[PDB]
């Protein structure tokens, strides 16, 4: 459940939480993916 | 020490174990350096068989 | 949920316009890992395993045999909850100020929701790199009035029980001295079986602009590499400069075994369901964000720091 | 309350230095990361060298007679025997480890070989060397010379200012 | 060793609030009456919803106490600590003792609670000292509306209104 | 696992030959409540609340009401493992032993291993008997020797906090004085809200026979034990009271409640004992067992229990 | 599951032990069930 | 594995394995 995927759908306030918490760490693993020291 | 319930506050536990690792001396040797036999304990003898011209 | 709440929704859309925060580059992939944590304290055991003699020979009978022993330590890792304010524009009153070029109050500073939120969060982003690089919380260029923290919540300049080399006032201009001092604390550092790993050094931009000087046609960039090269086993050493550092030098390994992050997931900045609302058009909303989860072996952390009197 | 805090804090450390695991939190981790030389603590319990044809006992414990050679002590009668740190003729065994919780004392009997870290006494820790012949105190400390067969493997280690450690392997009873 | 610091433990334990003390029997409500003359009753009898609160980080241990401003050199935020007369700014409430945080109602909002008393008959006028300790008198409004409540040899509670500046 | 383990199978049939142990007469059903531990201790949080002022009336408009406090106690009872152990014969060895008329070795006191199970689970069942009404353990008449138990590990006699009685040695057979002493105790008791309660009464036998007699002119239609039920029943807002003799006290009259409320008890799940897996083998046909059992978890509100000690010397 | 029901078949000691116990608080029951003071 | 000689076998042959797959995964 995160916020990219554009089939989810939050219930609550405690959704919306841990789906933008699951985005920031995609994020973080998406920019250490496309991170070339 | 705290004088009070600190133990409610130990809401996440870590713990770390390691995990057995490739041990570190097959990078002094090359891959075709390496040849495995059957054994646990004595002595085994190994012929090299050589030639030569007359 | 988004059907009832429109901030929510706002958040969910305008989220992937807010930027990385820079401190990932001071950290490998294999570094950070989160937990589940908002307000309290986290503790860490490590287990380890030590021989007592040497291995028994199996040969004949024999019924006494060496042994291996064990022994644990408990880390404990503080985290603190902080909250921040903010004023907006109401949804239902947007439209009264929605200019063909733009959308709010040029004369009285208000912004929509969806702009204020990322602008806050930026800033607060910015923050929490401030304060994992250095371990103090301040919002002054002096660095003062610090906001006080709990114990066993440091950065990377103030952890305690590391390697402190201070050059003199004398030698501030010295870039022979102060590598003598570098020279001095890599010698001290102590990485034992684990030091075939990157390296990572930080830099202020005044010791930045000193190390292109030629070494007294090389360059004391390039002495330093080596001279690090010669105890990280001649592995990749990697050179940040931050403006957040003032005459300091910080030098730390990239490895997971020796340096842990383990942040929050609620670390980053997330709205919260409060809404302040009266019969005006402006509207109060609310950020959290966590601090605290740096983890570091002892005595593996260089930081010089050039005093300027 | 910052003074009384302070004394708190001094008394607790000297009490968890009188024990073999206190639990004691930082904010680091040990630098325990190579493989030579780690045995050296005094949560090290049990022997460096055991048999698994070796009889132990269990003993309701008289004071912290951990690592240290153990004698009987009776009370009035009212309650059981149990073990206080002690040695001479009055020797009983060696204590191995301790579980706090139930205050248990594990003892290896005299009549049983030992081998591993005791306690040695802070006089003669320098002059102590391996090959030396030891005896227990009244205190139940290892110190250099009679009725008990100990002899040293290695020299003292110093594990605190007034703690000390010597590997030594306790034979029996001597003529 | 081990008096000494169950000692020192009841000591620290009785100067703080809500200590973890554990006890090996379970203890018996038989009335509902005078259940709140406690040191762990916080916050006020009488609470509105429009009332401001504030945290501050905690110099000493300002519960129950009226708090002053205190500045240090510079390098760290101002603090809260126990004080009185004219540099009185208002009330600690409440103290978070993991965070070090001191809950602070401002003078300039009225009060009604349980304040520690110095070591008094309903209607007395009541000032603050220098330890932030209620006394028998005068530049704030102060009325006791209870007598002395006795917790410990040196510690005193009293229920009082205070309604601003004189 | 029954085709593998002929100790398990045994203990598996002769485990209904057991008696079931004599506490329970002690107790109400619903005071008794198992957990799921074997070494170490329970917390058990108690929540109460509190009134800070009084009620706010609700008229026109109005900001400021009246708060109600919350307070919490915490207790900790301790538990312990204890084993023993027993030797036997060897499965394989009882066709060597068995006779006409009995099996085993007379001679040598060797029995099978299901009788001897069934008579150490006896013996360590009347052991946790004891314990629990006295809190103590040893295996002498005299009380001395006692095994060094754990802080929080107390029983019904020896639980601390509560109403303690003494009738003089020169008053010992003056059941007025004696009564007199249990009115005193009776009127100490505080058993708050939860008064309404059965209560529940153990003597010795002596005391039970002393009971028995007609009440003192020596008046007829009335005895002691009415008596003494007719002055519980003036506490306990005129519940029931039951009456039990047991031979481990001596000269000590209990008196408690049967609440849950004030008296609870939470033993292991495995205080009973248990068998152990570890058999010792060897070449001859002894072989030896072990069981298992966990002792502690008694948990009662402080002066709700009357203890009347007759002191004969 | 209890050792009362012979149709119990334990694969190992533990739930054997499970057993012994479930069997001691089903006697109790029983027990407190049929109690007549 | 049926038995321990067996299991002994699966250990050494999940080791061999683990050499080989950390030789051709080596970069020098």
């Amino acid at each position: 459940a995160s916020l990219l995927d554009s089939n989810f759908v939050p219930i609550n306030f405690t959704e919306f939480v841990q789906a933008i918490s699951n985005t920031y760490k995609q994020r973080r693993i998406q920019f250490y993916e496309n991170l070339k020291r | 020490m705290e004088l009070f319930d600190e133990n409610y506050y130990a809401k996440a536990v870590a713990n770390i174990i390691g995990e057995v690792k490739d041990p570190i001396m097959y990078k002094w040797f090359s891959p075709d350096q390496i040849e495995d036999v059957d054994l646990q304990m004595g002595y085994q003898k190994t012929v090299k068989w050589d030639a030569f011209l007359n | 949920l988004f059907d009832e709440n429109y901030y929510a929704k706002a958040v969910a859309n305008i989220i992937g316009e807010v930027k990385d925060p820079i401190m990932y580059k001071w950290f490998s992939p294999d570094q950070i890992e989160d937990v589940d944590l908002q307000m309290g304290y986290q503790k860490t055991v490590k287990w380890d395993a030590f021989l007592n003699a040497n291995p028994t020979t199996i040969a004949n009978e024999v019924n006494t045999i060496s042994t291996i022993g064990f022994s644990s330590e408990v880390v404990r890792l503080n985290y603190l909850k902080l909250q921040y304010k903010f004023r907006h524009l109401k949804q239902t009153s947007e439209k009264f100020y929605t200019s063909d070029s733009y959308i709010g109050d040029i004369n009285n500073n208000l912004l929509p929701f969806a702009q204020a939120y990322k602008l806050a969060s930026s800033e607060i982003i910015k923050l929490i790199n401030h304060f994992v690089l250095t371990g103090t919380v301040s919002i002054q260029k002096d660095g003062k009035n610090q906001k006080r923290l709990l114990p066993n919540m440091y950065g990377l300049l103030n952890m305690p029980e590391q390697i402190k080399e201070e050059v003199a006032s004398g030698d501030k201009d010295k870039m022979d001295k102060i590598f003598e001092k570098i020279e001095a604390g890599l010698s001290k550092l102590e990485l034992g079986d684990e030091f075939s790993t990157p390296m990572m050094v930080i830099v202020d931009p005044a010791t930045s602009l000193k190390l292109v000087k030629p070494y007294a046609c090389e360059k004391w960039e390039d002495v330093l590499i080596q001279t690090i090269k010669a105890i990280n086993n001649r592995e990749d050493v990697y050179i940040e400069t931050s403006n957040l550092l003032k005459h300091k030098i910080l030098i730390y390994p990239l490895n997971s075994e020796l340096i842990k992050f383990k942040p929050s997931k609620y670390m980053l900045p997330t709205p919260n369901e409060q809404v302040d609302k009266d019969s005006t058009d402006v509207a109060h909303s609310y950020i959290d964000f966590v601090l605290g989860g740096l983890l570091a072996t002892r005595k593996t952390i260089l930081q010089v720091n050039i005093k300027q009197s | 309350i910052t003074k009384i805090k302070q004394e708190f804090d001094k008394k607790v450390a000297e009490i968890q230095a009188l024990m073999k695991n206190p639990q004691q939190d930082s904010g680091l981790l040990s630098n325990s990361i190579d493989f030579r030389d780690q045995n050296l603590i005094f949560s090290n319990s049990g022997g460096v060298c055991t048999s698994s044809k070796d009889k132990i006992e269990n003993y309701p414990a008289k004071g912290y007679p951990y690592k240290r050679g153990v004698k009987l002590s009776f009370g009035d009668g009212t309650t059981e025997l149990e073990v206080e740190a002690g040695g001479g003729d009055d020797l009983y065994g060696v204590c191995s480890d301790i579980d706090e919780f139930s205050g248990m004392a594990t003892v290896i009997p005299i009549t049983n070989n030992f081998t591993g870290y005791l306690t040695l006494k802070k006089d003669g820790q320098n002059g102590v060397n391996p090959g030396d012949k030891l005896n227990f105190n009244q205190h139940g400390e290892l110190e250099k010379v009679k009725s008990v067969n100990a002899i040293a493997l290695s020299k003292a280690h110093k594990l605190t200012e007034d703690l000390f450690i010597v590997l030594a392997s306790v034979f029996g009873n001597r003529a």
